[PDB]
């Protein structure tokens, strides 16, 4: 039996590995959407961090 | 988030990282002729993508001496694209511009430059120095092309009007200190629905530098001003063959 607290909240042991991503189905390339003129500040989708 | 920007349009992006916001000149955005506004009786093409789209044009080198240039709408595109070709087979035209002044330096450097648009720029003369002559603006500096043209007399904007009320019209500053360009909106001007792209230019492009260009012994002396524009809800009318001016 277990009583410290720092025993007992403790995560050794955790078996299950934690994924940050998923598969998805995926039977054909991805299709375009319409897209139409955007002229704001703030968005900004070509600038990047590599 | 202010600072940055992006402007998509056509097959065309432009991204700013030092951005000062955007100048909807006169509070309103540009929109095609109403059924009622319109008097001509011709079905309007409207090309879409292929000439509402940023076309880059020109770029100065700001100097530490230069008095500034302007450019006149829509002769600076009337021989470039799609959109010159359409300017050219029609008589009518109509559309409305986001101009993108860019100038980028280094946080050594300084200065401002005013950037405006002036509805029905019209150049005058220096009659002959002392006013006796009643002297014309030749073509090649009334509608001056691509390349702009360069102030004579900055102060009174080539036309006996101040500079320093110029900003009663729609601006942007490009202080180097703060940002590195000047976005500009504009709804059709003029008193008529339709005009000629050739005949007529609605307004005029004015870049001045006010406070001017200074950096020390060192520094990239060599900077550039750029010009980039894209006529937004072009429409044409009255059609015909092809005709430069």
């Amino acid at each position: 039996g277990d009583r410290v607290a720092d025993v007992i909240e403790s995560s050794i042991g955790d078996s299950v590995s934690r994924a940050l991503t998923h598969a998805l189905p995926a039977p054909t390339g991805q299709n375009t959407q319409v897209s139409s003129h955007r002229l704001d500040t703030g968005k900004v989708p070509a600038l990047q961090a590599a | 988030s202010d600072r940055v920007a992006q402007l998509t349009i056509g097959n065309s992006t432009i991204t700013t990282q030092e951005a000062a916001n955007i100048i909807v000149g006169y509070g309103e955005w540009p929109s095609y002729c109403s059924d009622s506004d319109a008097t001509a009786v011709d079905k309007p093409t409207r090309p879409d993508v292929s000439v509402n789209r940023f076309y880059t044009l020109d770029t100065k080198l700001w100097e530490k001496s230069s008095k500034g240039w302007y450019w006149k709408f829509p002769d600076v595109l009337t021989e470039t694209g799609v959109f010159g070709q359409n300017a050219q087979f029609h008589y009518l035209y109509r559309s409305g511009f986001c101009i993108h002044v860019q100038c980028n330096a280094s946080k050594f450097h300084q200065g401002a430059l005013l950037v405006a648009v002036l509805p029905e720029y019209v150049i005058g003369t220096v009659a002959g120095g002392t006013g006796t002559e009643d002297t014309h603006p030749p073509y090649k500096q009334t509608q001056p092309g691509a390349d702009g043209f360069e102030l004579q007399h900055p102060y009174v904007l080539d036309a006996g009007i101040p500079i320093s009320q110029l900003t009663v019209c729609p601006h942007q500053w490009i202080n180097l200190r703060t940002n590195n360009c000047a976005t500009i909106i504009v709804p059709y001007i003029n008193a008529l629905p339709f005009d000629s792209a050739l005949n007529h230019c609605n307004f005029g492009l004015l870049v001045v530098p006010i406070s001017p260009l200074d950096y020390d012994q060192g520094a990239t002396p060599v900077i550039p001003i750029t010009i980039t524009l894209a006529p937004m809800c072009s429409e044409f009318a009255g059609l015909r063959q092809a005709v430069t001016q």
